[PDB]
């Protein structure tokens, strides 16, 4: 809930379940799995795990920082608050589909009703590659080449182990093909604004937005989906390990994507998606750090 | 449901005298003519007495009889409280005002040249109707009244009565054909009957003839609708290096179309309704009219939950059907404009709320239950269940049924069995079949694709965009002509109607005071656009060497040889402005590709070209590149027919200037500073007197013309010359 | 123990480059084979996959007989070596203004070229876009030191510096058997970031 960690990427590949595509965020399970996978080369795993079983740190997926912090679009909001220009109500339909990101200084202005013709950062290119003179040798890796002024900031709780791991990720990569260039950044911890620090609740029960891909405890999920306006995510993929000698899949997890509004806030859980007969647990961070709309 | 069938037949088959007494010139009211002539093909008092007493202006005092419903379903099936003119075209009150064009009253065929309207078809023609009239007598010759014969009647209207006017002696409600007036009448009639006979009201003389004004403002109609989310990102599930190249794109776009047809079929038999209640079906969306009872609402909720369990069973949050219904009393008849937009708003926001609040507690608790070991995955769809070893690789179930369906796609009839082929419902599996193989299998429904005949089993006629001249890999080799006169490429056009959503939300409310966006015109425009973009693309692409992969709604995606692709886009625009009267500009984007390039690297670059064309202006064609962007008003006339024929007329007369002069001309047109105008003035004057001095003024009238459209200083006549020379060097490449 | 020790370098072309990209429409005059670029700055690049593959395919000819290349670069099937011991990066054209200070007009040249049949003796022309001579590129190479990493690092550096010895003898680029290569390395310093491990014995193995 303390200071946000500005990361300056300049190129990244971010999944969306393919190799041909690329998200703009990274859904916070990527940053938690990167922290867990780097803290196993240092042998600092169980310290970080017993730190992760606490409310001493919360994580939050990335949003752009174009000289100011951004948040997801409040999905479902603004409610029904004018019959004019039935032509022009289709114009902003196709240009608020790709809205998906709003700054702080207007996120309470948007719910009062405004437009914000969406800015352009990080054009998602796509480039062909090969493996020459071989059998099957064409694929396509969609870079997210960032527009020179934008940073992905993860909102955290600042611990010295977390500073160590987030500073090792300056050079150990964060993204799709880290070992071939992508997802390699520079960190610069900055100040959370006073209007941002007061609003990241974890218990305040009103109409309250989510700011990560978090999955409730099975008890609270019933009214967590009663009047929530959310998405589903399908966070899955192969479980990257070193004690398999094969390559196994994770356990097919669906999650509430960032931007999900909820009335009456819940509590999340680190949903163990470990495969059947598998040595070590696979964690898939899902616990929320909200935004009192 | 024992007396619903004759109710449908009566309230549909009334005002069918209105073709007889327009073919014979009798001034007798249609309620008697149709009820008389109906007795000489089949005998049913429950239909003929419904045709007889529907008007309530000739004779009514003999009934209760399913007549009064037959009365009131006719009084809501017009926009008002309801001489030698034809049927008005729909686009006389679409958007802008142009010359009113009128339909030649003819039938429809399969190899039919199209049916454009003009203003010079305004007076009537009684003698044209005979080929219509006997068509109703013979094709309905040995006819009965049951759920087998319930449906092939309806295509019997849309092959013939699609362009026959209704209520000629009025002015406002004019452009509504009989094969939508009767379909809406029989659509409304079953809704009134279900709403009344749910609530235990067993008489109709006191509730529908004298207290008609009170039930008339009783909320009795559910304008229901649904939307299938995830269609486009299901069709484009294909990457680089994919085995089924475009047959797996044809097959997927036909699979989603038959799924979006089977929802609109299997909904209304869970209800008590038929294919007349569906006002429009098409690109995911489908709009119906149902009864406003709880028996429809709980059946809708139950059916939507069961179908979404079915979609989660195999697709796993890639597709999602979202339903939504707006209730209304019979008050979309002229608060006249803000009553029709309101009830369409309600189903819109119910779908929008249901798009965003997907599941319930138990299903999402099920969806990540785990216990699911895996080591392989279907490289196509990233699913785990039912993996097999199809063509030395791992595939799933749906991407095996899709290859079976891409084999079956070249047939005419598609039957829905329970076990064979691709599942499109809860225990309903689609399978294509030939005609003669229908005997050995046991269907439950059968869709016949792009036909108008009566059919064997009284089938259901569906439309699709279908053409295949040759194979995809032969299309670059077919581009070489009978002299080697072509470059060996293949083009791809993704057309699109510009502002289709603006043509369906507002659509008609631009002309008038919100008095023309009504239900009948909306359904008529929707059937008109599906009739264009699914049937008639085969006529425009009949001789050409292309392959319309996907077509309809708005979007068209057609591979093919490149001269035929460009001429096919030209013909499609030059027939869509003849169709839609110059309104509804469309926007193509063409991309030129070498052979053996993948049809995912091809389709995406053409889509980027097409959205660059849509962002050029409201209307544009983006030939070949993100800088050769034109207008269809200007590419077809100036570039493709004026400039290109002038360059061909000049160059194929002479034998001195070859490819080198054209290449240097394109180089000077592409580099283009101001100094290149002087360099070209030196170049053309130097080459003018270098010619054979006999035929010099050929070159002089060419060079004055080329310097005229280099230095015109409008920026619109220079890129035309560059692209015309690109097309010419493409045409003459050895 | 744990450290990351990067390998800073200016990479210097002594002939051109050619690294292609997704094929695009060539409107006659336009270049048929455009070089890959940076879509923000419209400036050429060497993508990190074109160096991870080119160095591995070069050391596979030297260390053919497999268990050292697999621990330096990675091997997906082996359980010890998925995602192991090396991270490359792009190459972002550092001297974008020393080229202007040497005096040049545009950062990529267009080499015209052709093809001649041995029967018809007929030409067939090409245009190859090329990154121009004596450009520099910001090359850097993270090499991560870990626990399993220990006691073999002495033969991860007579191979890395035996690999950079190879790229100055093979081409690094498309159509490299017709020029289009001759990449040189300079300022090849091995600093250290996020770690406690000296590099000042390694720094004279290189320079
Ligand atoms: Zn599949």
């Amino acid at each position: 809930t303390y200071k946000l960690y500005i990361m300056t990427f300049q190129n990244a590949h971010f999944g969306s379940g393919t190799l041909d595509s690329s998200k703009l965020t990274f859904s916070a399970d990527r940053i938690f799995s990167a922290l867990v996978l780097e803290a196993l080369k240092m042998g600092k795993l169980d310290a970080f795990l017993a730190e992760a079983n606490q409310d001493k740190f919360t994580l939050t997926d990335a949003f752009p920082f174009q000289f100011g912090p951004f948040l997801p679009k409040p999905i479902g909001y603004p409610k029904h608050d004018q019959s004019v220009d039935v032509k022009e109500v289709r114009r902003q339909a196709k240009l608020s589909k790709k809205l998906q990101f709003l700054a702080l200084e207007n996120v309470d202005d948007y719910l009062n009703g405004e437009l914000f013709e969406n800015e352009e950062h990080a054009v998602i290119d796509t480039v062909t590659k090969n493996q020459p003179h071989k059998d099957d040798n064409l694929y396509q890796v969609a870079t997210t080449r960032f527009s020179n002024d934008t940073s992905l900031y993860v909102i955290a709780n600042e611990s010295d182990l977390l500073n160590e791991l987030m500073s090792s990720l300056q050079y150990s990569g964060l993204g799709g093909k880290r070992s071939s260039g992508f997802g390699r950044f520079e960190l610069d911890i900055q100040n959370i604004p006073l209007e941002l620090s007061d609003r990241l609740t974890k218990n305040h029960s009103d109409k309250v937005m989510s700011l990560t891909t978090a999955l409730p405890v099975d008890a609270d999920l019933e009214e967590a989906m009663e009047d929530g306006h959310y998405l589903l995510t399908k966070s899955s993929g192969f479980a990257f390990s070193h004690a398999t000698n094969e390559n196994y899949r994770k356990q097919d997890l669906y999650k509430f994507a960032s931007g999900s509004t909820f009335s009456k806030t819940f509590e999340g859980q680190i949903v163990d998606v470990r495969p059947l007969d598998f040595p070590h647990a696979v964690l898939n961070y899902a616990k929320p750090l909200f935004f009192k709309l | 449901k024992k007396e619903k069938i004759d109710l449908f037949y009566g309230a549909l088959l009334a005002d069918i005298g209105k073709v007889i007494q327009r073919a014979t010139g009798e001034r007798k009211k249609h309620a008697l003519v149709g009820a008389d002539w109906f007795d000489e093909i089949a005998d049913n008092q429950v239909i003929s007495d419904q045709i007889r007493y529907h008007m309530a202006n000739y004779q009514s005092d003999k009934l209760d009889h399913l007549a009064y419903i037959t009365y009131i379903a006719d009084n809501i099936a017009s926009g008002v409280d309801r001489t030698y003119t034809n049927q008005a075209d729909i686009f006389n009150v679409f958007g802008a005002q142009t010359d009113k064009r009128y339909f030649k009253p003819t039938v429809l065929n399969l190899k039919s040249k199209p049916n454009f309207a003009s203003a010079t078809y305004e007076p009537f023609s009684k003698g044209d109707y005979a080929a219509i009239a006997t068509r109703i007598k013979n094709e309905l010759a040995e006819f009965e009244f049951n759920q087998v014969q319930i449906d092939s009647l309806l295509n019997l209207f849309e092959a013939t009565l699609s362009f026959v006017p209704s209520s000629t002696n009025t002015k406002e409600i004019a452009d509504i054909s009989l094969a939508d007036h009767s379909r809406l009448t029989a659509a409304f009639a079953l809704a009134i009957y279900d709403y009344l006979e749910d609530k235990g009201r067993h008489n109709y003389k006191e509730d529908l003839f004298t207290k008609v004004s009170a039930f008339y403002e009783e909320e009795a109609f559910l304008l229901a609708s649904f939307d299938l989310s995830g269609i486009q990102d299901f069709i484009y599930n294909i990457n680089i290096a994919t085995n089924g190249a475009a047959k797996q794109l044809k097959a997927r776009s036909l699979y989603l179309d038959f799924m979006s047809e089977y929802i609109a079929d299997s909904l209304l038999d869970k209800l008590g309704l038929n294919r007349a209640n569906m006002l429009y079906v098409g690109g995911g969306h489908a709009y119906f009219v149902l009864a406003n009872t709880e028996k429809t609402v709980e059946t809708l909720v139950q059916f939507e939950k069961d179908f979404n369990q079915f979609l989660l069973a195999n697709f796993q949050t890639r597709l999602y059907v979202a339903f939504g219904w707006g209730s209304f009393a019979a008050k979309d008849i002229m608060n006249s404009p803000e009553s029709y937009r309101q009830v369409y708003q309600k189903a819109s926001r119910m779908i929008s709320k249901k798009k965003i609040s997907r599941y319930d507690y138990q299903t999402l608790m099920l969806l990540n239950r785990g216990g699911k070991s895996s080591e392989r995955e279907c490289e196509i769809c990233h699913s785990v269940e039912n993996l097999v070893s199809y063509h030395d690789q791992k595939v799933c179930d749906i991407c095996r049924g899709l290859y079976q369906f891409s084999k079956e796609i070249a047939h005419d009839h598609f039957i829905i069995t329970e076990n064979e082929g691709l599942p499109i419902g809860p225990n309903a599996c689609l399978k294509g079949v030939a005609f003669e193989k229908l005997s050995q299998e046991a269907f439950s429904r059968v869709y016949v694709k792009n036909d108008y005949k009566a059919g064997t089993v009284k089938a259901t006629h569906v439309f699709v965009g279908d053409y295949q001249c040759d194979e995809i890999y032969n299309y670059a080799a077919l581009s070489k002509n009978e002299n080697g006169l072509g470059i060996k490429r293949l083009a791809v056009v993704r057309l699109d109607v510009d502002d289709l959503g603006a043509a369906f939300m507002a659509g008609f409310s631009q002309q008038g005071n919100g008095q023309y966006s009504t239900l009948s015109r909306s359904a008529t425009f929707s059937r008109s656009m599906s009739l264009f973009f699914k049937v008639y693309i085969n006529q425009f692409a009949s001789d050409k060497k292309l392959s319309i992969i996907y077509a309809g709604g708005d979007d068209v995606f057609a591979i093919g040889s490149w001269q035929d692709i460009i001429a096919f886009t030209v013909e499609l625009r030059e027939n869509f402005i003849k169709w839609t009267n110059g309104k509804l500009t469309l926007s193509a984007g063409i991309g030129l590709f070498a052979d053996k390039t993948p049809i995912s690297l091809m389709a995406h670059q053409t889509g980027e070209l097409e959205e660059a064309a849509k962002g050029n202006e409201k209307d544009s064609i983006s030939l070949f590149s993100s800088d050769y962007t034109f207008k269809f008003d200007r590419f077809i006339t100036n570039v493709y027919d004026d400039k290109l024929e002038q360059i061909r007329y000049f160059f194929n007369h002479q034998d001195e200037r070859g490819k080198n002069f054209i290449y240097k001309l394109i180089e000077l047109l592409r580099n283009h500073d101001r100094m290149n105008m002087a360099r070209l003035a030196y170049y053309l004057t130097r080459l003018e007197e270098l010619t054979r001095e006999t035929d010099r003024d050929k070159f002089k009238t060419f060079k004055n013309l080329f310097y005229s459209w280099y230095t015109n200083k409008n920026d619109k006549d220079r890129k035309e010359a560059e692209l015309a020379l690109l097309l010419y060097i493409y045409e003459i490449r050895k | 123990t744990f450290a990351k020790i990067k390998f800073s370098a200016q990479i210097r072309l002594e002939t051109g480059l050619h690294i292609g990209g997704s094929d695009a429409f060539a409107a006659i005059g336009a270049i048929n084979s455009p070089v890959i670029k940076d879509p923000i700055t419209n400036l050429p690049i060497i993508p990190g996959s074109s160096l991870k593959g080119k160095m591995r395919t070069l050391l596979a000819k030297v260390y053919n007989e497999s268990d050292i290349l697999s621990r330096l670069f990675g091997n997906s099937k082996d359980k010890r070596f998925k995602m192991g011991r090396l991270i490359f990066r792009d190459a972002f054209l550092s001297n974008a203004d020393e080229l202007d200070s040497l005096g040049v007009r545009s950062y990529t040249e267009v080499k015209f070229e052709n093809t001649i049949d041995r029967i018809t003796a007929e030409a067939n022309p090409r245009q190859i876009e090329r990154a121009i001579r004596n450009s520099t590129f910001d090359f850097e190479l993270i090499y991560e030191i870990t626990d399993e990493n220990e006691n073999q690092v002495e033969e991860d550096f007579k191979v890395i510096r035996d690999g950079l010895k190879l790229l100055e003898l093979d081409y690094l680029g498309g159509s490299g058997s017709r020029g289009y290569g001759k990449v040189a390395f300079e300022n090849l310093k091995a600093t250290t970031v996020f770690g406690n491990y000296d590099v000042k014995t390694l720094n004279e193995l290189l320079t």
